[PDB]
């Protein structure tokens, strides 16, 4: 077991982010606009309490440690490392009962991204979930999008993603 | 009692 | 362009509680400066941008016992406070066998079983054929996590259905007493 505690502060989206990992698995993660932990099961705020507030006093000192080094490394910008788009479902698909399409973004930074769902060709808010960024041994960055759907035969759904370093927007078809 | 998760603070670099 | 810091402090628990490991690392742009190991003790820069803050931080030594008594201020106490529902955490794996390709009555066919929702990762998923365990030819995706603390995998039997035969994949996972089984008869 690895329990981490990780953060970070995009200096010029000023975006930030504090969550606590195990096993590759978000326990939490702050919520910075609303200073509120946003825990990944419900279930776990029933067993644990986290201080949300500390989040952002930590942030602070990142963004300052960001200022610099971001001077100290003479501004040197990083290297935009493209996402590994994937959808796939949360199990088997059955014309009856309803399912999820996950879609998964893997190994890139920096952590901007923009997925989208596009049900036969419009978007689809309907539903859809997700988590923040997720860290990986290599330092890159994971992220998953959700969309619960009821299994079709006229409907094809394709996960959008765009990041700075990526030509074009990247969709990702799937369909029953 | 709903026990309290600790977190750790990163130390400030020097200018 | 972007600029990126990112910090992580990470428990590294060997046999449960009994070893602990704190590492502090701090990261400028994909590369990490700086590290506080608790197998060493003491500040050590990793890149020389990230010299100077170590060479400080070691100096304090206020900052030193601070970061060295994290392996029990917040490794085992976050341990000890999260164990419950991670480390204790068990999820019922739902097993579903089916053929990837509607094939003749003997063809090349996939024999997809299908593993989702378990918890812990570790698991075991066994392919065999009229009793016979059918090492031969699967073709798995591996633990795949699907971010919401369950896993998946799709272990594939690459087999040509004789008319007259079943296949079973019989998985075993922690969180079960017994392994979950699902018989295929050849269609
Ligand atoms: C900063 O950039 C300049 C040119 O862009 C380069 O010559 C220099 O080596 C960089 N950093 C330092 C410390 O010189
Ligand atoms: C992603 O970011 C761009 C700005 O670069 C914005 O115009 C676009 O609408 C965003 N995409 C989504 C799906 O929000």
């Amino acid at each position: 077991h690895v329990i981490i505690q990780a953060e970070f502060y995009l200096n010029p989206d000023q975006s930030g982010e504090f969550m606590f990992d195990f096993d590759g698995d978000e326990i939490f993660h702050v919520d910075m606009a609303k200073k509120e932990t946003v825990w990944r099961l419900e279930e776990f705020g029933r067993f644990a309490s986290f201080e949300a507030q500390g989040a952002l006093a930590n942030i602070a000192v990142d963004k300052a440690n960001l200022e610099i080094m971001t001077k100290r490394s003479n501004y040197t910008p990083i290297t935009n490392v493209p996402p590994e788009v994937t959808v796939l479902t949360n199990s088997p698909v059955e014309l009856r009962e309803p399912n999820v399409l996950i879609c998964f973004i893997d190994k890139f930074t920096p952590p901007v991204v923009n997925v989208t769902w596009l049900r036969n060709g419009k978007p689809v808010t309907t539903g859809v979930s997700e988590t923040v960024f997720l860290p990986r041994e290599d330092h890159l960055f994971r992220k998953f999008h959700y969309l619960p759907f009821l299994p079709s035969t006229e409907d094809v759904y394709d996960c959008r993603v765009e990041h700075w370093g990526l030509d074009e927007p990247l969709l990702k078809h799937w369909e029953f | 009692p709903v026990s309290k998760m600790r977190m750790a603070t990163p130390l400030l670099m020097q200018a | 362009p972007r600029f990126l810091e990112y910090s992580t402090s990470e428990c590294h628990f060997f046999n449960g509680t009994e070893r602990v490991r704190y590492l502090d690392r701090y990261f400028h742009n994909q590369e990490e400066n700086v590290r506080f190991d608790s197998d060493v003790g003491e500040f050590r820069a990793v890149t020389e941008l990230g010299r100077p803050d170590a060479e400080y931080w070691n100096s304090q030594k206020d900052l030193l016992e601070q970061k060295r008594g994290r392996v029990d201020n917040y490794c085992r106490h976050n341990y000890g406070v999260v164990e419950s529902f991670t480390v204790q955490r068990r999820v019922h794996p739902k097993v579903t066998v089916y053929p990837s390709k509607t094939q003749p009555l003997q063809h090349h066919n996939l024999l997809v079983c299908s593993v989702s929702g378990f918890y812990p990762g570790s698991i075991e998923v066994r392919w065999f054929r009229n009793g016979q365990e059918e090492k031969t030819g699967v073709v798995s995706t591996g633990l795949i996590h699907n971010g919401d603390w369950t896993f998946q995998t799709l272990v594939m039997l690459e087999t040509v259905p004789r008319s007259g035969e079943v296949y079973t994949c019989q998985v075993e996972h922690p969180s079960v007493t017994s392994p979950l089984t699902v018989e295929w008869r050849a269609r």
